[PDB]
C-alpha cells in the first residue's frame, strides 16, 4: 500500500513540480515575449537613443542638483559659481582664443 | 516575422519530431 | 480604358441593359458621364484662402 | 555547412538539427544541441526561441518518463533519471535568468550594469559572486565600459568588507589604484574610498597616509588633462582628494 | 401626466398649424413631398399623425415606417416618439436598425435605416407591411434612401393604397417634387427664432485653433444663456479637441464657469448617446454661465434638436464617404459643407431664443465658393453593395432605373464587374443563388461573399468572426498617451498570417474571458465594438442558420487551420489583392495602385502577395487589414479574375 503510495506520492509531487516549471515557463513565455518585444522596440527606436538617454539622464541630475539648491533656499547659479574651480574657465577662454 | 515563422512551423514540426523520435528510440 | 486589363465585362454587362457609351444613366438620361474625382486638399486654411473651394468637374455636373 | 553559410539563422537550424536527433531516437544528443545552442546564441530572441523549443522537449521526455516507468514497473535507475531530468528542468528554469544575462553580456563584456545583475543573481553564493568580480575586472575595458568601471571595483570591495575581510578588500583597492581607468574621476573615486574605508573603521591614521600618497607630486608640474600621462599622476590635482 | 407635458409641448411645433393640410394631402394624393426646418416638429408629430390615419383605415393594422438615414437618430427618435404616444418602445413603436432590431406583432410606427427597410423590400417587394412609408430627412440623399425612392415610385404604380412622404429641411423640393411624379409639397415655414451669422476678415489657416478659441471665447464674452455646438470631422479629431478644449480651460484657472463637453458619434453606446438630452449646467454663483458643447460629427446635422444652443461654431467641413471606381478604393475623406448644410448648422443656433453663427471663414468665400446642395451619396459610394440589393428587389435594368441623380456608368461597371467576377452574376449577369444570399447580409460584397463561401473550407466559424469585427469599429483602443500599453498588450494576441486572423485571436479571447470588462481594459480592447461583433455574429449566424450556411472550424492543432481560413478570405476578396513587386512597392491586381501597409498592422515583414480588407487613401495609398496569400491559389479559386490572357503583367 504505503510504499506504492509514496511512489505515487513522488510522481504527483514531481508532476505538481512539472506543472509548476510549466506554469513558470508560460511566465517565462510572457516575460520573454515582453522583453523581446522591448528589445524590438530598443531596435526600433536610433541606435544612439539609449546614449541620447544617458546624456538626458546627466542633464536631468543637473536639474535634480538645481531643484536641490532652490530647496535649500539659494539661486542654483550662485551656488555654481561658489562651486567652480578658475582652471575650467582659464581653458575655455584658450578654446575661444 | 522571418524569425516568428520559423517558431510556429518549429513547434508543430518538434511535437511530430518527439512522436516519432519515441517510436524510433 | 481601364477594360484593356480585364475581360471587357463591365462594358459588356452595361450595354446589354441598353447602356450607350458617353451617355448617362436613368430614365431620361440626366446621369454624370465621368465619374466624380476628388481633390485631396492641401492644409487646413478656411474657405477663401487660395480662391474658388469647387473643381472644374463639380461646378458643371451639378450647378 | 548551412549553419555557417545561413549566419542568422542559426537558433532555428540547431532546433531543427535537433529535431532530427530526436527522431534519431538521441534524445540526449538533441539536449547537447540546446545546450550548444544556447552557449552559441547571441541574442535574447534567439534566446527565447531555444529555450522554449528546449523546454518543451524536456516537458515531453519528463512526461514519458513518468509514464514509461509506470508502465513498464519502476527500476531504481529508471525513477532516478525521472527525477534528474525533472532537476534538469529546475536547473534550465533558473539557469535562464544567468544565461539571459550572459547572453547580454555576450553582446557587451563591457557592461557593467549587467555585471551587477549577474551578482543580484549569484547573491546568497559567496564563491560565484567573488569569481565574477574577477571576470568583471579582467573582461571589461575601461575605455569601452558601458557604465564606469569602478563602480565594479567598489562593489568587490564592499562584498569583502561586508565579510569582514578588509585586508582583502585593501589589496583590491591597492589592484585598483594600479588600474589605468578611462577618466581620472573613477580612480579618484577609488582614492576616496579607499579614505572612506578607513573612516569607517577608524583607522584615521591610514586614510591620511593614502591620501598623502595620492596626493603626492609627479616630478614634472603635470596637468590635470594631459592624456599621455599615467592615470594616478592625474590624480594629484583632483578637487575631491584635496577636499577630502 | 408625462404624456400630457409632452403632449403641452409638441402642440407648439410649426407642423401641427398644417396637421388638417398635411392630412387632406396625404389623403387626396399618393406621394408629396413635406419640407420643415429641423426643429419644426417632422420626424416627432408626422409620423403619429400617419398612425392616426392607420388606425382610422379599416383591415389589418399595417404599420408606419418612418426612415431615418442615422442609427442614432433612429433609436433616439423611437424612444422619444414612444414617449408622446404613451406606449412603450418596441410594441407599438419600435426600431429596427443594421444588426439590431427592437419590434413586435404590435409595432405600427417603426422608425429605421433606410438600408434596413431596403433589406425588407427585399423580402416584401411591394412593402405590404406598411400602410403608409416616411422619407425623412432626405435631403442628405444617403445611398440607401436614394434607393428606396425609386423602390417606392415603382410600388406607387402598382400599390395605390400605400402613401409615400419625403421629408426634407431644404429648399430643393423641387427635385423631390419633379421626381414623384409632379407630387404636391407642404412647406412648413421655420419658426427658428433669428441667427446673426458671423464671418471672418480673413480666412483662417487652422480651423481646428480657430475652433477651439471660438468655443472658449463664446463661453468668456457672450452674456446670453446658451449651449454651443462645435462642428468637427470625426472621433478622433473630436477627441483630440475634447483633450485640447480640457487644457486651454483648465489652464484659465477657477473665474471661468463650468463647461459640459459631450461627444456624439455612431460608434457611442446608446445610453452614452441619450445623454445629449440632458438639460445644460447652471449658472455658477460667481455668475458666469453654465453651457454645454456638444462636439459632434454630422449625427447632429439632422434629425436632432438640442434644447438651449445659442451659439453655433461652424468650421465647415465633415467626412464624407468617397468610392473611386477607376482604381476600385472605397475612403473616408473630410470634405467642405454645402451652403444648405451651413444654413442647417446655423439655423440650430434660433432653436430656444435668438443666436449667432460664428463662420470661420470670409463671407465672400460664403457668397461664391460653397456648394448650393450637398452631393447625393450615390454618386461617392461603392454600389456594389447596393446593385447587390437592386438585383435581389427584382431591378435587372440598372442603366435605366430612375435615380434621382444617377452614378457614373462606370461606376455601375465595377459593381457589375465586382459581382460577376464574384460568380454572383454569370456572364450574362443575372443575379445567382449565391448574389442573392449575399444581399440578405447587411455587409459589403466581399464581406458577405467570404462569410458564405467559407463554409466549403470548413473555417466558416472563424471567418463569421473576422466578418463581425470588421464590421464593428477597430477593436484595438490605442490612446496617444497609452500606445506602448496598448501595443504590448495588442502583441499578445498578434498573428503572424495578418490582421483577420489577429481580430479572431482577440474576438475567441473575448469570449473566452466571458465578454469581461475589466480584461476589455486590461488587454486594451474595445468592450463596446466586441459586444457590437457578438450582436452582429450572433445575427449574421442567424442568417447563416436561415440560409442553412453550416458553422465549421478546422483543428486549431492542424497547419491548415490558418491556411484554410487564408484560401477562404481569397473568395470575396480576390479584387483586392496586391503583388510585391521587385522593387519592395505593391502593386494592386489589375488597377496596379501603388500601395503600401498599413500602419496599424500586425505584419512587420511583406509577404510576395496579400489579400486587405480596405484600401485607405490618405498622403500616401495605404491598405488596411492584411493578409499573406499564396499565388497558387488566385488561379485555382478563381480562374476568371486570374486569367492570364487579360490579366496585367505583373
Amino acid at each position: 500500500a504505503a510504499a506504492a503510495e509514496l511512489a505515487a506520492q513522488k510522481r504527483e509531487q514531481r508532476l505538481r513540480k512539472f506543472r509548476e516549471l510549466h506554469l513558470m515557463r508560460n511566465e517565462a513565455r510572457k516575460l520573454n515575449h515582453q522583453e523581446v518585444v522591448e528589445e524590438d522596440k530598443r531596435l526600433k527606436l536610433p541606435a544612439n537613443w539609449e546614449a541620447k538617454k544617458a546624456r538626458l539622464e546627466w542633464e536631468l541630475k543637473e536639474e535634480e542638483k538645481k531643484k536641490e539648491c532652490a530647496a535649500r533656499g539659494e539661486d542654483y547659479e550662485k551656488v555654481k559659481l561658489l562651486e567652480i574651480s578658475a582652471e575650467d574657465a582659464e581653458r575655455w577662454e584658450r578654446k575661444k582664443k | 516575422p522571418d524569425y516568428q515563422q520559423q517558431c510556429h512551423e518549429m513547434a508543430e514540426r518538434l511535437e511530430d519530431s518527439v512522436l516519432k523520435g519515441m517510436q524510433a528510440a | 480604358s481601364w477594360e484593356r486589363h480585364t475581360k471587357g465585362i463591365g462594358q459588356k454587362l452595361l450595354q446589354k441593359m441598353g447602356y450607350v457609351p458617353g451617355r448617362g444613366l436613368g430614365k431620361n438620361a440626366q446621369g454624370i458621364i465621368n465619374p466624380i474625382e476628388a481633390k485631396q486638399r492641401k492644409g487646413k486654411g478656411a474657405v477663401g484662402a487660395y480662391g474658388s473651394e469647387r473643381t472644374t468637374q463639380s461646378m458643371q455636373d451639378f450647378p | 555547412g548551412g549553419l555557417t553559410r545561413f549566419t542568422d539563422q542559426l537558433g532555428k537550424l540547431w532546433c531543427s538539427l535537433a529535431d532530427y536527433y530526436i527522431r534519431s531516437g538521441h534524445f540526449e544528443k538533441a539536449r547537447d544541441v540546446y545546450e550548444e545552442a544556447i552557449r552559441t546564441v547571441m541574442t535574447v530572441r534567439d534566446f527565447t526561441q531555444v529555450f522554449d523549443s528546449y523546454a518543451q522537449f524536456e516537458e515531453s521526455m519528463i512526461a514519458a518518463k513518468m509514464e514509461t516507468a509506470s508502465e513498464l514497473g519502476r527500476e531504481e535507475e529508471d525513477d532516478v533519471d525521472l527525477e534528474l531530468r525533472l532537476a534538469r528542468f529546475e536547473q534550465l528554469i533558473s539557469r535562464r535568468p544567468l544565461l539571459l544575462n550572459s547572453v547580454l553580456l555576450r553582446q557587451n563584456p563591457h557592461h557593467v550594469h549587467e555585471w551587477h545583475k549577474r551578482v543580484a543573481l549569484h547573491q546568497g553564493r559567496p564563491r560565484e559572486i567573488i569569481n565574477t568580480y574577477t571576470e568583471a575586472v579582467q573582461t571589461v575595458d575601461p575605455f569601452k565600459a558601458t557604465g564606469k568601471p569602478h563602480t565594479l571595483w567598489v562593489a568587490f570591495a564592499k562584498f569583502y568588507e561586508d565579510n569582514g575581510q578588509l585586508d582583502d578588500a585593501r589589496v583590491i583597492l591597492e589592484k585598483a589604484t594600479k588600474v589605468n581607468f578611462k577618466q581620472v574621476d573613477d580612480l579618484a573615486s577609488v582614492w576616496c574610498q579607499c579614505g572612506e574605508l578607513e573612516l569607517r573603521h577608524e583607522n584615521y591614521d591610514e586614510a591620511l597616509r593614502l591620501l598623502r600618497k595620492a596626493t603626492a607630486l609627479p616630478a614634472r608640474r603635470a596637468e590635470y588633462f594631459d592624456g599621455s600621462e599615467p592615470v594616478q599622476n592625474r590624480v594629484y590635482k583632483s578637487l575631491k582628494v584635496w577636499s577630502m | 401626466p408625462r404624456y400630457y407635458d409632452i403632449l403641452k409641448k409638441r402642440l407648439q411645433l410649426p407642423v401641427w398649424e398644417y396637421k388638417d393640410r398635411f392630412t387632406d394631402i396625404l389623403v387626396r394624393h399618393q406621394s408629396f413631398v413635406l419640407v420643415g426646418e429641423t426643429g419644426s416638429g417632422k420626424t416627432t408629430q408626422i409620423p403619429q399623425w400617419c398612425v392616426e390615419y392607420m388606425r382610422s383605415l379599416p383591415g389589418p393594422k399595417r404599420g408606419v415606417a418612418c426612415t431615418q438615414p442615422r442609427r442614432v437618430a433612429a433609436m433616439s427618435v423611437a424612444q422619444r416618439v414612444a414617449d408622446e404616444m404613451d406606449v412603450m418602445l418596441g410594441q407599438e413603436v419600435g426600431y429596427s436598425i443594421r444588426f439590431e432590431d427592437c419590434s413586435s406583432a404590435k409595432t405600427i410606427l417603426k422608425y429605421m435605416t433606410d438600408g434596413m427597410l431596403l433589406r425588407e423590400a427585399m423580402n416584401d417587394p411591394l412593402l405590404e407591411r406598411y400602410g403608409v412609408i416616411i422619407l425623412d430627412e432626405a435631403h442628405e440623399r444617403t445611398l440607401a434612401t436614394d434607393i428606396l425612392m425609386g423602390v417606392l415610385k415603382e410600388v406607387v404604380r402598382q400599390r395605390s393604397d400605400l402613401k409615400v412622404i419625403v421629408m426634407s429641411a431644404t429648399l430643393d423640393a423641387g427635385k423631390f417634387q419633379i421626381y414623384f411624379d409632379n407630387c404636391p409639397l407642404l412647406t412648413i415655414p421655420g419658426r427658428t427664432h433669428p441667427v446673426e451669422i458671423f464671418y471672418t476678415p480673413e480666412p483662417e489657416r487652422d480651423y481646428l485653433e480657430a475652433a477651439i478659441r471660438t468655443v472658449i471665447q463664446i463661453h468668456m464674452c457672450e452674456e446670453e444663456e446658451g449651449d454651443l455646438l462645435l462642428f468637427l470631422t470625426g472621433q478622433e479629431e473630436i477627441d483630440e479637441a475634447c483633450k485640447r478644449i480640457k487644457r486651454e480651460v483648465d489652464d484659465l484657472g477657477p473665474e471661468v464657469g463650468d463647461i459640459k463637453i459631450i461627444p456624439l458619434y455612431s460608434t457611442l453606446p446608446p445610453q452614452q448617446q441619450q445623454r445629449i438630452f440632458e438639460p445644460p449646467p447652471p449658472k455658477k454663483q460667481n455668475g458666469a454661465i453654465g453651457r454645454k458643447v456638444v462636439v459632434s460629427t454630422n449625427i447632429a446635422e439632422t434629425s436632432l434638436t438640442i434644447d438651449g444652443v445659442v451659439f453655433v461654431i461652424d468650421p465647415g467641413f465633415a467626412k464624407q464617404k468617397v468610392y473611386n471606381p477607376r482604381i476600385r478604393v472605397e475612403s473616408l475623406l473630410v470634405t467642405a459643407i454645402s451652403k444648405a448644410s451651413a444654413q442647417q448648422r446655423a439655423g440650430r443656433a434660433g432653436r430656444t431664443r435668438p443666436g449667432k453663427c460664428f463662420r470661420l471663414y470670409t463671407e465672400k468665400a460664403y457668397k461664391t465658393e460653397m456648394q448650393d446642395n450637398t452631393y447625393p451619396e450615390i454618386l461617392r459610394s461603392n454600389l456594389g453593395s447596393v446593385v447587390l440589393q437592386l438585383k435581389k428587389l427584382g431591378i435587372d435594368d440598372l442603366v435605366h432605373f430612375d435615380f434621382m441623380d444617377p452614378p457614373a456608368p462606370e461606376t455601375l461597371m465595377r459593381a457589375l464587374e465586382l459581382l460577376n467576377y464574384l460568380a454572383a452574376l454569370n456572364d450574362d449577369g443575372d443575379l445567382t443563388e449565391l448574389g442573392s444570399m449575399m444581399a440578405e447580409f447587411p455587409l459589403d460584397p466581399q464581406l458577405a461573399k467570404m462569410v458564405i463561401a467559407s463554409c466549403d473550407y470548413n473555417c466558416s466559424n472563424e471567418v463569421l468572426s473576422i466578418t463581425a469585427m470588421l464590421s464593428v469599429p477597430q477593436c484595438f483602443v490605442r490612446p496617444t498617451e497609452a500606445k506602448k500599453a496598448a501595443d504590448e498588450a495588442k502583441m499578445r494576441f498578434a498573428h503572424i498570417d495578418g490582421d483577420h486572423l489577429t481580430l479572431l485571436n482577440v474576438y475567441h479571447a473575448f469570449k473566452q474571458n466571458h465578454e469581461s470588462v475589466q480584461w476589455c481594459y486590461d488587454n486594451f480592447i474595445n468592450y463596446r465594438s466586441l459586444m457590437s461583433a457578438d450582436n452582429v455574429r450572433q445575427q449574421l449566424s442567424r442568417i447563416m442558420d436561415r440560409f442553412n450556411l453550416p458553422r465549421r472550424s478546422t483543428d486549431f492543432t492542424s497547419r491548415d487551420y490558418y491556411i484554410n481560413i487564408r484560401k477562404a478570405l481569397v473568395t470575396g476578396y480576390f479584387m483586392q489583392v496586391a503583388h510585391l513587386e521587385r522593387t519592395g512597392h505593391y502593386l494592386t491586381v489589375k488597377d496596379n495602385q501603388v500601395v503600401q501597409l498599413h500602419p496599424s498592422t500586425v505584419l512587420d515583414h511583406k509577404p510576395e502577395w496579400v489579400l486587405y480588407n480596405e484600401f485607405v487613401l490618405t498622403t500616401k495609398n495605404y491598405i488596411r487589414t492584411c493578409t499573406d496569400i499564396k499565388p497558387e491559389w488566385l488561379v485555382k479559386i478563381a480562374p476568371q479574375y486570374y486569367d492570364m490572357s487579360n490579366f496585367p503583367q505583373c
